[PDB]
Order: C-alpha cells, then sequence, then structure tokens
C-alpha cells in the first residue's frame, strides 16, 4: 500500500531537505509491503489563508501526519494553531518540532498535538536541582501574569511541597507594563537574597533597567533566569554573572526533521500490523465524520521509543513531550555567555571553570541575611 | 446589525424563512434587521469560508449560533475567528455549550453554559441534603478528568459535613478495551452513590457494564454532569431509571425562542451604550485582508455587553465567558424514560419537590420501607 504523510515548512530548500531524509528512512527498513510520500506547502502571513492552504494540502493526500515549523516569528506563538484546530478536528496527529509555548500542553483545547522539545514549564525542574546541590532554601520568586508564566508558579510549588519547604514572596505582574519599581521596593526589605525570573524578552529588559536603580544588581545577591531572559534585546541590559541555561540543539529546524520521521515511521509499521486500519477521509469539504482510528494512532504513537537519534534518546509522556531533554548552563562574564555546567536528565555535573558570581567575588554567596532590626 | 448561523438542522425551513421578514418583531429599541445565513454539512471548510464571507460585506455587528449536541471541536473553531476578525459572536446551542476554559487573548467568544465546577456546586447541596454523605468517584480518561477530579477534593474542603469518600476508580471506556480489568474494578466496590463523569459514547458502555455487575438496582442512584446526558429528550437505552443531573434553565425551550433571547444581548448591550457613551459603536469586522492589529475602541464595547438583564433574568458573565449566578435546575429520569424538573436552584438556595427520593426497583413497583415515619407537628 502507499501511506502518504505531509508537513509545512518555512523555505523551500528546508522542504527539499525533509524531502531526502524520508528518502533514506524508506530505504533503511523499509520494503514491498508499504511505501512512502512527502508533502509540503508554506507559511502566509493571514492565519486564515493558512487554515484554508491547510486542507487545500489535506484534499490532495491522505494524510497520515502532519508537520509544522516557525523558523520565521513574527508571531512566535499565532503560527502553529491554525494547523492544529483543523487538523484536530478529525483527530489528524500533527506533530509540532519548534515551539515552546506552554498553551499546547492542555490536551483539553488541542485534541492531539505531540512535540520533540520540551515547553518553557519544564525549565524549572532544574532551577530546583540546583537548589538542592548548591543548597539554597530561600528563594524569591517573580513571574508575569499571562498563561505562559503562571505554568511556572504552579511546576515549582508541587516539585517544593514534596519537601516542605514553601518559598516565599511570590510576586506578580502586568505583562508589557513599565515602571515595576513600585514591586521591586516590596522585595527590598526581604530576607531571601536570592532571584528566579521568568517573563518575556521585553519585560525582562525593563526590570533588569529598574533593578539599576535599586542596587539589586550589587554583591552579595545572585540571579538565575530562563532560556528567554537572556536571548533578545535584553542582553545589552544584563547584568554580569546571571546564571542562565539554554537548549543543546534547539533552534536547529534541520535535526528535528530527521528524528520526527524516524519515530513516525516506527510507528506506521507498528501500528499497520493489525487490524481494520480504515484510512482518513478524503476531502476538507463533503465530509463531518472523525477518523475513526485515529485516537488508536496517537495511542501507540505515544511510547514509541527511538534509539538512533540526533538529538538522542527521544520519548514521551503522559501529556505528550519530548522527556529526558538536555540543558546547557552559562555564564555572562565580560557581556559574553560561557558554558559552566551541563544538565543531563535528571543530575548536573558542573567542571572545568569557576563561577563567576555577580558582585565579582570568588567564594559562593549564601542568602538568608537575618535582618536584625525587627518591625 | 446583527447576523443568525444555522449549523445544524432536521429541516425546519419553514422556521427559517419565518425568520427572514421580521425585521421589526422584536421590541428592543435598536435596527435589529437580521441577515440570516444557512450551513450544509458543518466542518472546517464551509465553517469558515462562509462565515467571513457575509462578514465581507454588510458591516455586520455581530453573530449568534446554534448547531447540533455530540459536536465538540467546533467551538475553538468559532473562539479562533473571532479572535481575527476581532467581531464579538454568541453561541446558544448545545454543541459549543460546552465552556472552553482557557481562551485566546483577546478573543469574544462569550459562550453560554455553565462551568464543570459551578455544576459540582448545586449537586453536592443535593447529595447533603439527603445526608448520604458517602460517595465514589467514577472517571473515564476523557480529556479534562483532571480538572474535574480536582473539582471534588477542593469543593469537599470548603464545606462543612465529613464527606466520607472511599475511593476513586479509573478505567478505559472506549469501543475498544478489556473488559474484565473494568470488571475487576467494578465488581470490587461497594457504595451507596455513585458520581460518574463521562461522555456519551463512554456512558453506554459504562452502564452496560453496570447491570452486568449489579450497580443498578434500587440499592444505588447516579449523579452525572451536564456532558453524560443525550441530546435532551430521547434517553438511549441502557440508562438506569432515578438518573440525576444539573442543566441550566433553558433545558426545555423552542430553538425560535433562543434566538430571541440571543438578539436581546446584542440589541440591549447596544442601546445600553448609546445612553452612557453615545452613538452605536463603529460596526467592522473583516475576513484575511489586514485584520486586527489592535483594538482600542471595541475593547471598550466589550465591557458594556458583560451585564445584561432581560425579562426578569441576570445574563452577567465573566472574563472566562460562562454565565456567573445562573438559575440552574435538576432533572431526573422517571420510571416512563422522561425527564421532568426535581428542584429548582436560585439565589444561592437549593429547593426541591420530592422530600424523599423515591427509589424504584427492577419492574416498576415503588420500594417503601418499613424503619421510615412522617411526624406532624406545630408551634
Ligand atoms: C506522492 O507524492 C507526490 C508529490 O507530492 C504526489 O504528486 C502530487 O499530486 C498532487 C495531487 O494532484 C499535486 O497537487 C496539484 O498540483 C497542481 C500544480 O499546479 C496544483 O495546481 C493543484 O491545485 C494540486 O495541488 C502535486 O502537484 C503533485 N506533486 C508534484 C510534485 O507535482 C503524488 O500524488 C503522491 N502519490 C501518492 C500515491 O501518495
Ligand atoms: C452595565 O452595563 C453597562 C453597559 O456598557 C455598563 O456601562 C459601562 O459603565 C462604566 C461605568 O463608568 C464605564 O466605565 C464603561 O465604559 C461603560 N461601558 C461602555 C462605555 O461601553 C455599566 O457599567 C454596567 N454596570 C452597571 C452597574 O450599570
Ligand atoms: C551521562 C550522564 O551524566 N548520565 C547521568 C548520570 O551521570 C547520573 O548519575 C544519573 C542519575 O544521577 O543520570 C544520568
Ligand atoms: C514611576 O517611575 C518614577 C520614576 O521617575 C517613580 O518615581 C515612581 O515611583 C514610579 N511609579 C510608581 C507607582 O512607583
Ligand atoms: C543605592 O541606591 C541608593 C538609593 O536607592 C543610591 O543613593 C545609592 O547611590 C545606590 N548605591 C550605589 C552604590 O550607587
Ligand atoms: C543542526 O543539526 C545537524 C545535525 O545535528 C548539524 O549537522 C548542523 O550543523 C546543525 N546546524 C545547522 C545550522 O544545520
Ligand atoms: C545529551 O544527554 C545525553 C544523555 O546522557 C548525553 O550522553 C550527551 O552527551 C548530551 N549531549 C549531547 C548529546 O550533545
Amino acid at each position: 500500500k502507499i501511506v502518504n504523510i505531509g508537513a509545512v515548512l518555512s523555505t523551500r530548500k528546508h522542504e527539499q531537505m525533509f524531502r531526502e531524509a524520508v528518502n533514506q528512512a524508506n530505504k533503511r527498513h523499509g520494503s514491498w509491503k508499504i511505501q512512502l510520500n512527502a508533502t509540503s506547502v508554506t507559511h502566509k502571513p493571514n492565519a486564515i489563508q493558512m487554515a484554508l492552504s491547510v486542507c487545500e494540502d489535506l484534499i490532495s493526500s491522505q494524510v497520515y501526519a502532519i508537520l509544522v515549523s516557525h523558523p520565521p516569528t513574527p508571531n512566535d506563538h499565532f503560527t502553529p494553531t491554525p494547523v492544529s484546530y483543523t487538523a484536530g478536528f478529525y483527530r489528524i496527529p500533527v506533530l509540532g518540532l519548534t515551539t515552546r509555548m506552554s498553551i499546547y500542553s492542555d490536551k483539553s483545547i488541542h485534541l492531539s498535538f505531540l512535540r520533540t522539545v520540551p515547553p518553557y514549564s519544564h525549565q524549572s525542574s532544574v532551577w530546583f536541582e540546583m537548589m538542592r546541590v548548591y543548597s539554597w532554601n530561600h528563594i524569591i520568586l517573580l513571574v508575569s501574569d499571562d498563561h505562559e508564566g503562571r505554568a511556572a508558579q504552579k511546576r515549582l510549588e508541587t516539585l517544593l511541597e514534596e519537601r516542605e519547604s514553601k518559598a516565599e514572596k511570590v510576586l506578580q505582574f502586568d505583562p508589557g507594563t513599565k515602571n515595576v519599581t513600585a514591586l521591586l521596593m516590596e522585595a527590598k526589605e526581604l530576607e531571601a537574597r536570592v532571584i528566579i525570573l521568568s517573563a518575556s524578552e521585553d519585560d525582562a529588559a525593563t526590570v533588569y533597567r529598574a533593578a539599576a536603580m535599586l542596587n539589586m544588581t550589587g554583591s552579595g545577591y545572585v540571579w538565575l533566569v530562563g532560556e528567554r531572559e537572556i536571548s533578545g534585546n535584553a542582553l545589552r541590559y544584563a547584568p554580569d554573572g546571571i546564571l542562565g541555561l539554554q537548549l543543546i540543539n534547539g533552534k536547529n529546524e534541520s535535526a528535528h526533521i530527521s528524528d520526527a520521521v524516524g519515530v513516525v515511521a516506527q510507528a506506521v509499521h507498528e501500528l499497520l500490523e493489525k487490524e481494520n486500519i480504515t484510512d482518513p477521509p478524503r476531502g476538507c469539504v463533503g465530509n463531518t465524520n472523525i477518523w475513526k482510528t485515529g485516537p488508536l494512532f496517537k495511542r501507540v504513537l505515544m511510547s514509541s521509543k527511538y534509539a538512533d537519534g540526533v538529538t538522542g534518546r527521544v520519548e514521551f509522556n503522559e501529556d505528550g513531550d519530548r522527556k529526558f531533554a538536555n540543558y546547557s548552563i552559562m555564564n555572562l562574564q565580560n557581556r559574553k555567555l560561557v558554558q559552566v555546567g551541563i544538565y543531563n536528565g535528571t543530575h548536573v555535573i558542573p567542571n572545568d571553570r569557576k563561577i563567576i558570581w555577580p558582585g565579582g567575588e570568588t567564594e559562593k554567596p549564601r542568602g538568608y541575611q537575618m535582618s536584625t532590626r525587627l518591625k | 446589525t446583527v447576523a443568525v448561523v444555522f449549523s445544524s438542522s432536521g429541516p425546519p425551513q419553514a422556521q427559517f424563512r419565518a425568520r427572514l421578514t421580521p425585521q421589526s418583531f422584536l421590541d428592543l429599541p435598536l435596527e435589529i434587521q437580521p441577515l440570516t445565513v444557512g450551513v450544509n454539512t458543518t466542518n472546517p471548510s464551509s465553517l469558515l469560508t462562509q462565515i467571513c464571507g457575509l462578514l465581507g460585506a454588510a458591516h455586520v455587528h455581530g453573530i449568534v449560533f446554534e448547531d447540533n449536541v455530540d459536536t465538540e471541536a467546533v467551538a475553538q473553531i468559532l473562539d479562533f475567528i473571532s479572535s481575527q476578525t476581532h467581531v464579538p459572536i454568541l453561541s446558544i446551542s448545545g454543541g459549543s455549550a460546552v465552556v472552553l476554559t482557557p481562551k485566546e487573548p483577546g478573543s469574544a467568544f462569550l459562550q453560554l453554559g455553565v462551568s464543570l465546577e459551578q455544576q459540582l456546586q448545586v449537586l453536592f447541596k443535593v447529595l447533603e441534603e439527603y445526608d448520604w454523605s458517602a460517595f465514589a468517584v467514577i472517571t473515564s480518561l476523557h480529556p479534562g478528568h483532571a480538572l474535574f477530579l480536582e473539582g471534588v477534593r477542593a469543593v469537599a474542603d470548603a464545606s462543612h459535613v465529613s464527606w466520607r469518600l472511599l475511593d476513586v476508580v479509573t478505567l478505559e471506556l472506549g469501543p475498544g478495551g478489556p473488559r474484565a480489568r473494568t470488571q475487576r474494578l467494578l465488581r470490587q466496590l461497594d457504595a451507596p452513590v455513585f458520581v460518574a463523569y463521562c461522555s456519551r459514547e463512554e456512558a453506554e458502555v459504562l452502564f452496560a457494564e453496570a447491570a452486568q455487575a449489579g450497580l443498578v438496582g434500587p440499592g444505588h442512584v447516579w449523579l452525572v454532569p451536564n456532558l453524560a446526558l443525550g441530546s435532551t429528550d430521547a434517553p438511549p437505552a441502557t440508562f438506569p431509571v432515578g438518573l440525576i443531573s444539573v442543566v441550566t434553565e433553558s433545558w426545555r425551550l423552542s430553538l425560535r425562542q433562543k434566538v430571541r433571547d440571543g438578539v436581546a444581548i446584542l440589541a440591549l448591550g447596544a442601546h445600553s451604550y448609546w445612553r452612557q457613551h453615545g452613538t452605536l459603536p463603529a460596526p467592522a469586522g473583516d475576513c484575511r485582508v489586514h485584520p486586527g492589529p489592535v483594538s482600542p475602541a471595541r475593547e471598550a464595547f466589550y465591557r458594556h455587553l458583560l451585564n445584561v438583564t432581560w425579562e426578569g433574568r441576570d445574563f452577567s458573565f465573566s472574563p472566562g465567558g460562562y454565565l456567573v449566578q445562573p438559575t440552574m435546575v435538576v432533572i431526573a429520569l422517571n420510571r416512563h424514560r422522561l425527564w421532568e424538573m426535581v428542584g429548582r436552584w436560585e439565589h444561592g438556595v437549593l429547593y426541591m419537590k420530592y422530600p424523599v427520593w423515591p427509589r424504584y426497583s427492577a419492574s416498576l413497583q415503588p420500594v417503601v420501607d418499613s424503619r421510615h415515619l412522617t411526624v406532624a407537628t406545630l408551634e
């Protein structure tokens, strides 16, 4: 039989790069039983035009799976949503391989959606781990008000309540808001001396500037942030010594395609060795009934382990996301990011360099300076 | 201007033609001349193509939706459309009645229903009134069950009862699955009342297993939320007698009456704007051609549309787009396989009609108890 899968990509060169990968995938373990195809489209400015073009792709092929990317990001959020609503109507399993928004994990809204990269919510796992290793026990949290930030608040709390630590003074602020010094002053008389930031590239620049007038960047105090906090217009204003972090091979946009076709190909062979495969419907128009075996496809696709992954081991969790991902810690010295360690799945192993704390010292500055003057 | 969309029909087209001419049907003080658009075979292509095709002309100032139940994916599409074209929309139907909790940051979906938590609030009033105070929770692996499972534990803490819950069970109830494993978990159960949460397709499978395991007779009674029931009127087989579910006030009404309520909200909100700020907020909506960079004026009309009272009812909405404090009712399945209104819930206090639960039997024939007797006193 002929199994047809499609994808949506950015550049025509990448689309041809995609087709080359499926050819090598076919020659890897293929046979005379089932053969494969590929089909590709390109982005458009108006999302409504994309949605119509999405099932212009669908009428032309018995699509079994879709792929989506957003290498050009005038809107990093609204680019991969039109494909999800259109394909999710027929339970077509759509895979996304470069998108880090946390909204796409709520499966009640998006019925079928998978990933090959963990989102921003899973970032706080490394934050808590560094706390245990470095023995920091009094933290100040600082988060935005959008759903992108509120997810981090819940993630840290359940990870800390398992040991009954109860982090103190979680502060919120409206996104896109200037003059946050009315909020920082409330965090000026607090005992804890370590701040954890999680916001957007536009808000992070403001708080970095706002901290310059409060001596919040001075010695004794230690900052630690997320991936998006130090990649953008805010890096120029960032204070030195911020122990940020990054992804190992994110934004590659090329190794993911090789990984995505490998896991998909293993799934279609594993599934087709069964009964009652019925094929998807032909046509955006003229049909109203969902693919009768769509949920079955997503069910088997969840636990499909993959060994020879260019990015590494590929596996999925209960909600659907790449688990056991890699994280590479940074540190800002003389306006240049330098690696100071590696996070590998569960633990952290730093070596080969000495961490430069923001004040310029060379000894680990502990927090919790007991305020002698009481109220 | 107000638009009306028909998205599902066993052809009422006499009623559709009845809504063509009446530009003076309503008594609301506004230009309520409606334009109607019909839809056959609702789907992402036809729904998207026709919606701004009609919006491309006549400068309509809002849309009103209606469709059939058992379709759920059409809920997000309407939200997606309103995020771009920046036009307020209102859904009064069964299909898009179920509430989506996360909505797009700049959308104006304005759903018409009740949240999952609010339904649980009314049920626990019923449960405590008869003082059953002991239940077991059964949920399938349906999207959104984790949200529901937090509802019971949170509500059971903000109350003054022991609320001795025995156990919680989870089991896959699709077309394919191991019935023996579910049989093992079902037979190993003992509880007076059950609170189950499942979709309609799971419900038929679940209650089929219930009778085989002997969990249907007068020794038990079931509670399910608004989702699990049928369309509204024709319950299938295997639904046990004595079912309980909470449904909003418009449970029993005519489709033509619902539309008049829908147009009333848009008309009353529009006229209320003219009195306060003035002169008919700018009605404008466009499809793909340069849509929605930012909304500095229509967003101000959004707030005016939230609070509205009409014909002695309160329709105040929440930023989440679902009704706040509606006059919910409770229905039950009697011994004629129909639905009978049992008790209202108005202004925070729960009324009733049966002082005691009549508990049926295998073949009607009401069951009545020696140890229970009616006492008459005075002050
Ligand atoms: C295997 O994949 C190939 C390559 O995608 C499939 O050929 C493609 O077939 C579609 C359907 O007719 C063609 O789409 C049409 O293209 C014209 C070009 O102007 C366009 O105007 C139409 O609106 C329509 O979209 C597509 O062009 C064609 N591919 C190429 C490179 O020409 C083939 O059918 C697949 N076969 C199987 C069994 O999966
Ligand atoms: C009921 O709804 C009306 C309808 O708009 C509300 O009118 C708003 O009133 C507030 C009060 O200052 C203004 O700030 C808003 O701008 C008004 N809406 C506009 C101009 O679109 C009214 O406030 C609501 N509540 C009550 C109690 O009447
Ligand atoms: C706004 O910024 C000014 C800086 O000139 C500051 O004095 C003022 O306190 C800020 N506003 C608030 C509410 O703190
Ligand atoms: C710290 O801030 C105070 C006022 O907030 C300012 O007067 C002082 O100069 C700052 N410290 C330094 C070292 O600049
Ligand atoms: C992306 O990943 C591939 C494979 O890991 C690697 O060869 C390549 O150098 C990376 N970068 C780019 C820009 O392709
Ligand atoms: C990524 O994590 C794996 C897991 O231990 C590790 O072996 C590898 O060196 C890490 N870095 C890569 C693949 O660049």
